[PDB]
């Protein structure tokens, strides 16, 4: 036998503007490593990095001659960020012949070669997968980067091109190389 | 009845019977007033959960919700509720 | 009181940074070397209609035309808009309101009934261009100095986004408003219309729109739009 | 003229080739996560096929 | 056979997850029908329209405060990701009892005569009570509802 105090509320959404809903959070941007982003609506997946572009002052994001969004300014800091892919490529395997021997070297294309470990998953590769990330035999070419074979100073015919210039043999016991080839 | 079909959302789907998306079977309805109204008060299902269901999996707990911050343990306090509602089955009710 | 553009009201589509790229886009558009109607208001206020987007431009000196009037029935039933400059602030008010058949403000005038909401926030050639889409009210405008001898200039300049409104009305017909001495109640301007086109833009090394191409101005145009070119 | 056709022709090609992820071949969307966040997963494989 | 096959493909995994969007400014006034300084009764129950600003739910839900909180077709920690293009707001003085028929498909002394939640619903109801401070020594009849 005691008043109350009462609130009651509903929506609508007839078709119109939602001009009222809640707050979206924010976190605090991270810079030259390779994340998850949500700058206003825009998702990808890339590379953050101080820019030299100057955009007009009503521009949220940029874009290139196929299309491609390749820079974005932050919504809280009105500064302009470059976009940049995390790194792929092509993992290829060099093998002499199942007939002759069994020990095989590895390219990684377009890497530098220290991220070799990481962009790979290593740490949750089999030991013997582990090998052929780290090592004594690494070798850095314009073709990728090479592990597993030995950069003599000779220069032999090509057996196994490679690229730019270099090839890779079984000869030396037996070993795999990797050789600047000779014309003649 | 509408959330016992593959990938549905809810109340029903999401914290007490959950289909999955692949389903191979029939699922069978026919309204039975004449022998489930009286209110009758022992047809329970639940309200919160901490996330959903997986397909084909139980849940059976009458461990209470917390909700806020305060870890109420036992009590239904503030902020802090019990999961089991049951529903109300007469005549007076409309078809729905 | 007719007069053509020859190169006028083109605006930035979307905002989008792009630098020395050529663009082809398709939206509505004032298309090039068309008859604008010309209202010298000497002795000027109908009511035109607001088909799908309008062109506005006005050569004042001394700040007479203030704003205008959208809506449809302009009956106090339906909803309507307003704009006004009151020499400090741009007020922009959706009611229904109270309106004369030749309605101005002196140099005083407002309404308020039943309504959702409001905002607040010769050298002397303002553009303006409205346009009504999907549930929103947009607005694009310039100045820029001029010295002709009356009428329009040749040159090329691009129209910057102003302020989007998430209004929500249908918008029929509108007109505009003066600023004059005597209160005489009794109960220098251009207009465009926009349609469907297709241009060609060209964007320079900072993003600035710096020349177009009509795509179906001529035969010599089509063969720019499909070799995506300003060269032949 | 032979050799600088050889260029043009394999940048032509690559440029198209890029041009066409912005198309929805009927679908509601070209961005794959605008159809995975506006619908339920038993109707968004039918916009994603 | 002996040369160089392409087995596979590498690519770097993103490790965070960030967000960024722009501050948060126009709130929605809630302190209008929160903080009131008079109510009205029963079957002249105010009506607020709201629209057009952004509205923290999480204070409201969490506010130590209030005796009845239900809602159905949304919950608490939904309320803060969907939106609507207007939100309308009702608020009233009752008494202890009369307040369980404030539901879809109830029947009393008010509920079938005076407020009824449709058929089905979505938004929700917060309440407590008013003793407190409004009902004044020498008896109340400041506040009329319905027989
Ligand atoms: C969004 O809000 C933040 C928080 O205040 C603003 O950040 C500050 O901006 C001032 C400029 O007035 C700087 O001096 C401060 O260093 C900034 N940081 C802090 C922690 O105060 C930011 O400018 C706002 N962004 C806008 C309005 O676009
Ligand atoms: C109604 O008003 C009271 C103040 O009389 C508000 O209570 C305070 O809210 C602030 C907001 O941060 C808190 O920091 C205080 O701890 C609260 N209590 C006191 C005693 O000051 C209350 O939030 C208001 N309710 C609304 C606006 O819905
Ligand atoms: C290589 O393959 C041939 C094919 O039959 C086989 O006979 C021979 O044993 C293999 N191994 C050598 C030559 O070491
Ligand atoms: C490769 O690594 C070297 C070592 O510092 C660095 O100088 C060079 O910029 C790198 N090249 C890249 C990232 O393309
Ligand atoms: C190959 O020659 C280069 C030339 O300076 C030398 O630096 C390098 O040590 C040589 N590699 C050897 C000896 O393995
Ligand atoms: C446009 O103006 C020209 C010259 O004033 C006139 O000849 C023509 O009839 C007008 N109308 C159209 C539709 O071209
Ligand atoms: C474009 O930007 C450059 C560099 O800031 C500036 O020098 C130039 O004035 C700008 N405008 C042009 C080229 O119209």
């Amino acid at each position: 036998y005691q008043p109350y105090r009462v609130v009651v509320l509903s929506f609508e959404l007839l078709h119109a503007p939602a001009t009222v809903c809640g707050p979206k959070k924010s976190t605090n941007l991270v810079k030259n490593k390779c994340v998850n982003f949500n700058f206003n609506g825009l998702t990808g997946t890339g590379v953050l990095t101080e820019s030299n572009k100057k955009f007009l002052p009503f521009q949220q994001f940029g874009r290139d001659i196929a299309d491609t969004t390749d820079a974005v300014r932050d919504p809280q800091t009105l500064e302009i960020l470059d976009i940049t892919p995390c790194s792929f490529g092509g993992v290829s395997v060099i093998t002499p012949g199942t007939n002759t021997s069994n020990q095989v070297a590895v390219l990684y294309q377009d890497v530098n070669c220290t991220e070799v470990p990481v962009a790979i998953h290593a740490d949750q590769l089999t030991p013997t997968w582990r090998v052929y990330s780290t090592g004594s035999n690494v070798f850095q070419t314009r073709a990728g980067c090479l592990i597993g074979a030995e950069h003599v100073n000779n220069s032999y015919e090509c057996d196994i091109p490679i690229g730019a210039g270099i090839c890779a043999s079984y000869q030396t016991s037996q070993s795999i190389i990797a050789y600047t080839m000779s014309l003649g | 009845v509408r959330q016992i079909a593959p990938g549905q959302t809810g109340k029903i789907a999401d914290y007490n019977y959950k289909l999955p998306d692949d389903f191979t079977g029939c699922v069978i309805a026919w309204n039975s007033n004449n022998l489930d109204s009286k209110g009758n008060y022992n047809y329970l299902y639940r309200l919160f959960r901490k996330s959903n269901l997986k397909p084909f999996e139980r849940d059976i707990s009458t461990e209470i919700y917390q909700a806020g911050s305060t870890p109420c343990n036992g009590v239904e306090g503030f902020n802090c509720y019990f999961p089991l509602q049951s529903y109300g089955f007469q005549p007076t009710n409309g078809v729905g | 009181a007719y007069t053509n553009s020859f190169t006028r009201g083109v605006y930035y589509p979307d905002k989008v940074f792009r630098s020395s790229v050529l663009h082809s886009t398709q939206d509505l558009f004032l298309p090039f070397f068309s008859n604008v109607t010309w209202f010298h208001a000497i002795h000027d206020n109908p009511v035109l209609p607001f088909n799908d987007g309008v062109y506005f431009a006005s050569t004042e000196k001394s700040n007479i035309i203030r704003g205008w009037i959208f809506g449809t029935t302009l009956d106090s039933k339906t909803q309507s808009l307003l704009i006004v400059n009151n020499a400090t602030n741009v007020v922009i008010k959706v009611c229904e309101f109270q309106f004369c058949n030749d309605p101005f403000l002196g140099v005083v005038y407002s309404s308020a009934n039943n309504c959702t909401f409001e905002y607040v926030s010769f050298k002397n050639l303002r553009e303006f261009v409205f346009k009504n889409i999907d549930g929103y009210f947009k607005i694009y405008s310039k100045h820029t100095p001029i010295n002709l001898v009356r009428d329009l200039p040749q040159g090329f300049s691009a129209l910057e986004p102003l302020v989007d409104l998430p209004i929500g009305i249908n918008i029929t017909r509108f007109q505009t408003l003066l600023a004059l001495h005597r209160s005489y109640l009794t109960p220098a301007y251009y207009v465009g219309y926009l349609q469907p086109r297709t241009f060609l833009l060209k964007y320079n090394e900072n993003g600035t729109i710096t020349d177009a191409v009509d795509c179906a101005l001529d035969p010599l145009s089509e063969t720019k739009c499909t070799l995506k070119s300003f060269t032949v | 003229g032979k050799l600088q056709d050889v260029v043009n022709q394999n940048a032509q090609a690559l440029n198209t080739l890029v041009k066409q992820l912005s198309s929805n071949f009927g679908a509601i969307s070209s961005v794959l996560n605008d159809i995975l966040s506006r619908l339920d997963p038993p109707e968004a494989e039918v916009q994603i096929d | 056979e002996k040369g160089i096959y392409q087995t596979s493909n590498f690519r770097v995994q993103p490790t965070e997850s960030i967000v960024r969007f722009p501050n948060i400014t126009n709130l929605c006034p809630f302190g209008e029908v929160f903080n009131a300084t008079r109510f009205a009764s029963v079957y002249a129950w105010n009506r607020k329209r709201i629209s057009n600003c952004v509205a923290d739910y999480s204070v409201l839900y969490n506010s130590a405060s209030f005796s009845t909180f239900k809602c159905y077709g949304v919950s608490p920690t939904k309320l803060n990701d969907l939106c609507f293009t207007n939100v309308y707001a009702d608020s009233f003085v009752i008494r202890g009892d009369e307040v369980r028929q404030i539901a879809p498909g109830q029947t009393g002394k008010i509920a079938d005569y005076n407020y009824k939640l449709p058929d089905d619903f979505t938004g929700c109801v917060i309440a407590w009570n008013s003793n407190n401070l409004d009902s004044k020594v020498g008896g109340n009849y400041n506040y009329l509802y319905r027989l």
